[PDB]
DNA sequence: GAGTGTTCGATCGCGACTGAGGACGAACGCGCCCCCACCCCCTTTTATAGGCGCCCTTC
DNA sequence: GAAGGGCGCCTATAAAAGGGGGTGGGGGCGCGTTCGTCCTCAGTCGCGATCGAACACTC
């Protein structure tokens, strides 16, 4: 007695489905569901795939909570390529005319550190290594999350917490030639990018190279 | 001489034989017999009013077990053997069965740590895992998706007509086998679009729900 | 005286009457496969930059 | 043999045409399920037929 909403109530329950498999506050998930249901009560999209919908949509509500997930991320949780994925949020953000918001390293931090167990000053020795490399736009090419993964090494690389590329590379799921370029594009300030409230666990000067 | 065939001589030769019950660790000592099979030797003993036998460990076979004697009334018992030539042959009759148990050698200690020993698994219980967080890696793309990428660009179902020759000749052969084939199967031996086969389908022949309600094809008897 | 034929009573057979049980079907029901409808999908060049896979070499 | 770094590859966007694809919406035919109908036997009683018996007419 309602086959027209079949695909988008089994959307919300993919939706929640797909909010599940990583502990997902209900709250985005809502906004979420909301997303949807505007998507689906303008029908201008119906020429597409419902779980590419669900998946963009999940993805503009992190960024909408302030908290992006990376597709890489979002791309675990479903089928849909980045590609067709990034093709549906440019039509949502079309279809809905709304705004967005610019990626931040630091949002990033807590849960790769985290992932690593590594310590908060750490942690945050690598967002002030981050914050002041990307407002002297050391490496105006890059992306953010590699800069941050290398800035995350450096860090790491400060401290007993040393980890192998290859793992935060890993971790991160970024190429570990893209953190060893990067890595070379902060290398020339890896002394004067530390914070001033740091303890160094290995001198700069013994800080190695690739 | 036959598979079916079971050889009668021990029965009709009233052949007997003596039946013992052996404990397990022992049995495993056993599995370990000394030499070509050795195990140790028996001892029989029988007075006036009294009966003892017992077996005795072979000194390899140890690097008494007194015999408990039980009766075989109530149910005749005889041995019959299979072959590695897979030949029957029935060796004999049960003329004593009997049972190996311990004497003056343990109270429970040593049979519980023989429990114990023969154990040595953690019976399936769940011992912690403690804590972890094996996240799993975001691929880009659906790895399946992705194979199935390699597989797809291989070849595609877009094909070309140049048969309205090749495919009636492939139809008299699959006809040939039987009347009525289901579109889909029709499909399968076609690598061509379907309303294209459609077309066909209707040319030399008509269709069916054959009572199946399904969309079967057949050549026109006509 | 005697022998035979007919009819109500009485006796016995019958079927009607009522209910429960077993088997059957038809309305109801389930779902797949069919098809039309609507709309993407593929290819090239030219320019660019980020990310990246594979090989070659060396350990 | 295994690790590693370098070469080179892919991708992302823009724009459209021809032919096959595909999903959605819609629909039809067969199989599955359940309750009701139909059929039958058993049981009691009324009814009809048949056996039992007395009076009148003919030989």
């Amino acid at each position: 007695m309602s086959s027209s909403d079949r695909a988008m109530m089994n959307a919300f329950k993919e939706i929640t489905t797909m909010a599940d498999r990583i502990n997902l506050p209900r709250n985005i998930v809502d906004r979420t569901n909301n997303l949807f249901k505007q998507v689906y009560e303008q029908k201008s999209l119906k020429g597409r795939a419902n779980d590419a919908i669900a998946s963009a949509c999940l993805y503009i509500a992190c960024r909408q909570e302030g908290v992006p997930r990376t597709f890489k991320e979002i791309c675990a949780v479903s089928r849909i390529s980045k590609k067709e994925i990034g093709r549906c949020f440019k039509l949502i953000l079309k279809a809905l005319e709304t705004s967005v918001d610019l990626i931040t390293t630091g949002d990033f931090m807590s849960r790769f550190c985290s992932n690593l167990c590594l310590p908060k000053q750490v942690q945050m020795a690598a967002t002030h290594i981050a914050r002041k490399a990307v407002e002297l736009d050391l490496v105006p090419g890059r992306s953010p999350i590699s800069v941050a993964a290398a800035a995350i090494y450096m860090a790491s690389q400060a401290s007993a917490e040393k980890r192998t590329q290859k793992e935060i590379g890993d971790i991160a799921g970024v190429a570990d030639v893209t953190i060893r370029q990067s890595y070379r594009l902060i290398y020339p300030r890896a002394p004067d990018l530390f914070p001033t409230d740091f303890k160094f666990d290995t001198p700069v000067d013994k800080l190695p190279q690739l | 001489a036959e598979r079916g065939e079971l050889d009668l001589t021990g029965a009709k030769q009233n052949t007997g034989v003596w039946l013992v019950k052996v404990p397990k660790y022992l049995s495993q000592q056993w599995a370990k017999a000394s030499g070509r099979g050795e195990v140790g030797k028996l001892r029989i003993a029988k007075t006036q009013g009294r009966t003892e036998v017992s077996f005795t460990l072979n000194e390899d076979l140890a690097n008494e077990h007194p015999f408990v004697l039980q009766s075989v009334g109530g149910q005749t018992l005889t041995v019959f053997t299979e072959s590695s030539s897979d030949k029957l042959s029935l060796e004999g009759i049960v003329v004593q069965r009997a049972e190996c148990r311990p004497a003056a050698s343990e109270n429970y200690m040593r049979l519980k740590r023989l429990q114990i020993e023969e154990s040595s698994k953690p019976v399936r219980l769940s011992q912690q895992l403690d804590k972890v967080v094996t996240t799993n890696y975001k691929p880009v793309a659906n790895h399946q998706y992705n194979i199935e990428y390699e597989r797809k660009k291989k070849e595609d179902g877009k094909r070309a007509r140049a048969d309205k020759q090749h495919v009636l000749d492939m139809l008299f052969s699959a006809f040939e086998k039987h009347q009525y084939y289901n579109l889909k199967d029709l499909v399968d031996i076609t690598k061509q679009p379907v309303v294209y086969l459609k077309e066909i389908l209707k040319e030399i022949g008509v269709q069916n729900v054959k009572g199946i309600h399904k969309n079967t094809w057949e050549l026109k008897p006509e």
